[PDB]
């Protein structure tokens, strides 16, 4: 007689994991930053960039 | 006034005096 295909099965699973890092920013160069109160030499200085 | 290298070569107070 004739075989017949035969075919498998599996059923994986997700292992989860994360990864992570970090950097932090100094309170002095903060305000040169985002504040718009330097009006007219501070927004282009050395200091700023 | 923060400049970099480039270079060139009131009122009526009342106070006591």
């Amino acid at each position: 007689p004739a075989d017949q295909p035969v075919h498998n099965y599996m059923i994986k699973r997700l292992d989860r994991r994360s990864l992570n890092a970090a950097f932090s920013i100094a309170v002095e160069a903060l305000g040169l930053i985002s504040g718009e109160n330097l009006d007219g030499t501070h927004i282009s200085s050395a200091m700023r960039l | 006034v923060i400049a970099n290298t480039n270079l060139v070569t009131s009122a009526r107070v009342r106070a006591d005096l």
